């Protein structure tokens, strides 16, 4: 597909910032190393359900003025095109396939066969989680649904399940056409006291060790790679200086168009004519 | 200058 | 403009295809062709009187991205273990993407290895050696 | 000043940029927002749920 | 966003596991393989008639960061001395992170050599290589 | 872990200052190269218990005056990931264990058993001073005791010895995940004395050295590399000119987090069933 | 300004022609040669006494971008299969530029190897080895 | 902070010992070992059936910057004419620097071959390979 | 300021002259010399008794860029065919450029290879290797 | 050692300054390459035991004038270290030796025997010059003396000689702990007549040269590396500009501590103890 | 400050003697050595029972820039032509620049090669190999 990483990070970092916040145990875990009491105030300032003041997350360049206590300012970078494929043929496929989904199920009985129920159209199944089917099971997958045997399976019938696959968007053909991209995207953690800055640099690398395992970044935006700038006055001519301390984030990802095949063949037929010369 | 980066309270 | 009486080909103007399906992320073939040319001498001159043709042969070689889905393993085309034994010869076509018309063809494939590269820095890399019988154009 | 509203701010209240004396005007994307659903304490606005 | 219809795997999305224990600090894999491919030639023409599998060949090569624990040695996987002796095959699996999903499988693995690197401003490196029976893939 | 650089140098710094500037004839050795009346001077005004002036650690950026006859400015820089692993897989433990630590200890008897006691639980031994234990001697570990047979060790009853050990924080398994970074912190010397910077320079190249053999970056912060800058005046538009010679202090060290796997499998079983087809 | 009593070959001032056609987009031409000089020694000496020539080899390697139209293969001049057997020797001309004039001839050539080099950010290379019976230069 | 969980081995973290004294300005040490590991073949399938050891091997390499007192031949270790044939085998231990515990010990070794660089623009280099009869570590 | 009691030979201090003219454009000279020096042991000893000399070879190998008239091969020095079989050998001096004093003579020289390059965005090379009876310098 | 490059240089440049000063056919022979007149006025003014000039040579950043008409600026610059030992073990010693010493002495009978005398008590003895002892001259060093048995060299009683060799700390064992650094100190030769500066930089050019086989620089300061910059005007709004050219003078040297290791194992003893299991 | 303790050898520290004359503008020496270590195996292991010395070898490789005057070929240490059968075994010492003492010496040197080098942007190049019959240092 074409892809926005900027749009990706701020969609991915503010539900993992806001859940990290509000458990105070990950910070203490986070900032284990940091010295007691820049620990103690940072957890009582920004921690907990409680906590009086916030952190915020947003792109650069707004018209209105931002929380500079604590604010994680995203700021889209360079890029290159790196690897090209033959053709620039990315990939190719009988059938068009969307994004890949994991959603949670449960089995229930039906006609003498378990089924799971799953949201939208299976376009390919990748996984049923802690279940490899035999043969005998009699595995089949239908519209939105996966259909599995009962008859040696009873005790199962309620069985609960994660289902790992990937939406269809139609029945055509076509090639997947486009390269490969390498792109940068910085964030900094600006704030007026130094200590918080260096905190939010310290659960900003957390962040992003976490989100290593997101389907997210496993299936594109692969190779995370980080670099860290200075700490500095951001700004400085306030009543106050504002510091931050950078990092690059690198991705490596694809950039692609479906172009679709109209062109089927369904029949060769062959006749003989014959040359009287 | 004027008090804009942090900003406190009125003192009454 | 774009005129025919100077091109050369590239990287993004040739798909290869085997079995009428497009290899998705290939890096590289290199074809190499042999045809063992040995010199007559005799006694009576140092020169060369003659050269003659003895023993044809040749290999295509296969770099690719390793996918998710379709490696040549997958695909069936390479073989990790005895099931090397069960495959038939494939051929292998190169050809021209904008008219899809065949540039060469690699008749009577056969692989004498696979490898499979894990690196932490880098995509996993394919790359795979076919011995092959013979190789022509049709125009 | 703008805010956008959000379960944890209408349970917290939004902690305002500047130590508000008063409010001249006040509007969402419904309109005007009136002064039995809106109160300020201890600069932090609170909202109608 | 994220497709499956295009994706290779990476560094990253790749576990190495030995006896159910994943390997920590694994710098590289190299799996390599040849079947022995031998062409058929015959009085009568330059052209290979046929080509022929005579002898599977594979090797897997782990380059790994000397752990101060659980090293191949520590492990028992490597061998320093004539304990060599005493290791029966272990059966390497490279698995899929994100599905815990076995992409390739090397059995009877057997080492060739061990070696350790220390140097002055490095970390010390171990690397190993096996020999092995088969390599298979499940899915 | 996540871990702190400038944190952990100035608290490393501040007490190994301290205990050289006590020690008259320390610094007599490491001066020795210098012009003897600098070095009397240096040794006069800074040095042993009378000292009347000081020397003073801190990070950049106070809001308050410094003690700027000598001040060691620490400055948090540069870094970049250098490393990455297979999967990310830093480790894997069956036993969550904390930072490690060493500790004076003294045997006791105890039921016939010589025991040393530790003040935490002991999540791994890594070695019992001046002691190899045989199989004989009947070495066990539990809680945050050792424990020795006594029987022929009756001449050991109150022997003294160092115990180097880890914490565990707790029994759970996981993955430890991260990747190695390769991290910049700068330090300077400030003194509007020439001579002050330049001995304030070979204090501190001392202790750095000093410094690489210490657990902290044997077991972290591995691969010290130092540069320096030259001599120069930091600012020169007061009375007098504050002159400083920069080092700059590189380490590689390991980011990393504890993804524990609450997922355990304790029997397997086994069932025939038939296929009438 | 223009001097003869000085000058050298360039690629821009050389043409190479064969069969009375140049050949476009040639990127390099090497010419290699050989006489199997061989030193005679005797009892009573350890110096070399003579030399003699007794086996003269040579062989012209052209590398060439692989054009859309008028390749080697599509020339004939190279061969991909059996067809090797059905072409005759050629004549490969090295001539200047400006006066249209022969610099070296070889004679007599005939393939050892052809290659083809398919690439995901370059053209495609052509590269062709022939051995040939003799050269020569008339002035 | 200081976690023993993970860990690596550093160029700073190892003492290498030679008869209880260390080895001062080691640049490198770089162990190498072989089994001979040798593949079983039979008529009736082109797969190894087997794998057996058959020959052990190995060589420590030390590269050393040259000190004017104290070099492996005024040490004694190394040896530059005929008094080779005096030097009984030593022992080498690659040791913990923290715990001074011993990591490696490579037992029985013997010297292959001696050099010494003396160069312009650079400290000058000893290197020194020995065969060993066995490796071990203890712990 | 000009010394004696220091001097070194550099490309610009030393002319090369065949028949007594001097080679233009010449980009290296390599002479090369060896004596088959074999070392002599017996039993009771694994010292060397003795060193004997036993076959003197050498060679000088001269680049050239190809300029467009008096080439090796338009000098005659060099032979493109058999005409090779009737070329008398040729003396090489090297020889001070201040002083026109002979520095070394090699003297029998008789062509082993010759060798042309024709690239595009470079001067053309040649570049040529002679076996000679022997090498002397006079004073 | 810790070692200060910018002493060193000031230390040994100064005392030869002046010895080549009060020397003049070595200016003559320095300068034979210049303009005649140029020689004979550098040597007029700044040459021999009348010369009415004077060169000088200090720091840079005095707080006083300085002799503008000819003065070697001395100016310490970077450096970063470039090789490490393995365990950083620089070398290992029983016994805690200085530095290395050269000092002229004459034997004398004592006893029949012939002694040397030397100012400090010798840690080891490299070399007495034009001497190589034979086992029966029963060659002892004891103290701060060096003894020699008078039978068979009574001619030599009263024989003169240099002694090499270096100074004893104590008598303790430890491990010399350390790296290697290379280091720039930069030097330039002010004038306001470009003409003396363009002699200056000869004849510091000499100096470097003859420095180069000093046993200070030989020990230490190894591979002395230089660079020469641009002649320039130094200062250019005065009544007169002031040139110089600058020379970058660079040095591979070791930093190093001595790590005494008070440990010391004395005897094995060896015991048989019974398992009657 | 200046520490025996801790010192290492530089080019600059050591001056190379022959016949009692230093070499001026040496640029390399480089010495190598060789015992012929072979490993002793018998029936009932795989490990080395033993190693034995049986052949000593070494080379001593000079390279120098040509002098105008007294090179190797002028000081006669090096030969050109037949006259290397007529020149005796010579020492050469390595020797301390400040103490004058004797580092190494390499005892019954006889050259194997002698090799020169003439280039257009570069000072000239000596490069001669001996083999020796033994080494020792003193002390």
């Amino acid at each position: 597909a074409i892809t926005s990483v900027d749009s990706y990070l701020l969609s991915e970092i503010k539900p993992r910032l806001n859940t990290v916040l509000e458990n105070c145990y990950i910070i203490d875990e986070v900032l284990k190393d940091f010295d007691y009491q820049t620990r103690e105030s940072f957890k009582e300032a920004f921690c907990g359900k409680n906590a009086q003041h916030e952190v915020t997350v947003g792109f650069n360049f707004p018209k209105f003025k931002n929380n500079y206590e604590a604010h994680y300012l995203i700021q889209l970078g360079q890029g290159q095109e790196t690897k090209n494929s033959l053709g620039s043929i990315q990939s190719s496929y009988f059938e068009a396939t969307g994004d890949t989904l994991v959603e949670s199920s449960t089995a229930i009985r039906e006609d003498d066969k378990l089924v799971f129920t799953v949201s939208k159209p299976i376009g390919e199944l990748i996984k049923v989680e802690d279940i490899e089917f035999a043969k005998y099971d009699n595995l089949q997958v239908e519209g939105n649904k996966v259909s599995f045997k009962y008859q040696t399976n009873e005790d199962y019938e309620n069985y609960n399940a994660n289902i790992i696959f990937t939406e269809k968007k139609n029945d055509s053909k076509g090639l997947v056409k486009g390269f490969t991209v390498e792109e940068q995207v910085t964030v900094v953690g600006l704030s007026f006291n130094v200590d918080v800055a260096r905190c939010l640099d310290a659960v900003l690398k957390m962040i992003l060790i976490s989100m290593r395992d997101s389907i997210e970044e496993q299936q594109t935006f692969q190779l995370q790679n980080l670099s860290f700038g200075d700490i500095a006055p951001i700004i400085e001519d306030g009543d106050s200086m504002i510091f931050g301390r950078p990092t690059i984030i690198k991705y490596t990802s694809s950039l692609d168009l479906d172009y679709t095949i109209t062109q089927d063949i369904n029949k060769l037929t062959f006749k003989e004519r014959k040359d009287w010369k | 200058k004027r008090e804009d980066v942090i900003v406190l309270q009125d003192p009454y | 403009a774009s005129e025919a009486k100077q091109t050369v080909h590239t990287g993004n103007t040739v798909l290869l295809m085997i079995k009428g399906k497009p290899v998705g992320r290939a890096q590289s073939a290199s074809g190499q062709r042999e045809y063992g040319t040995t010199g007559v001498y005799e006694i009576g001159s140092i020169m060369p009187q003659e050269h003659v043709y003895l023993r044809y042969e040749g290999t295509i070689t296969v770099e690719r991205l390793r996918m998710k889905k379709e490696n040549f393993a997958d695909l069936g085309y390479a073989s990790l273990g005895e099931e090397i034994l069960k495959k038939d010869i494939i051929d292998i076509l190169v050809v021209d993407n904008l008219t899809k018309q065949v540039i060469i063809s690699y008749h009577g494939c056969s692989a004498n290895n696979y490898n499979e590269t894990w690196q932490t820095n880098e995509i996993v890399t394919e790359e795979i050696e076919f011995s092959y019988l013979t190789a022509s154009d049709k125009a | 000043m703008i805010y956008f509203v959000n379960k944890d701010r209408i349970k917290k209240g939004i902690p305002l940029y500047y130590d508000v004396k008063e409010i001249t005007y006040i509007a969402t994307q419904d309109g005007t927002v009136y002064e039995e659903d809106y109160e300020i304490k201890n600069n932090r606005l609170y909202l109608n749920e």
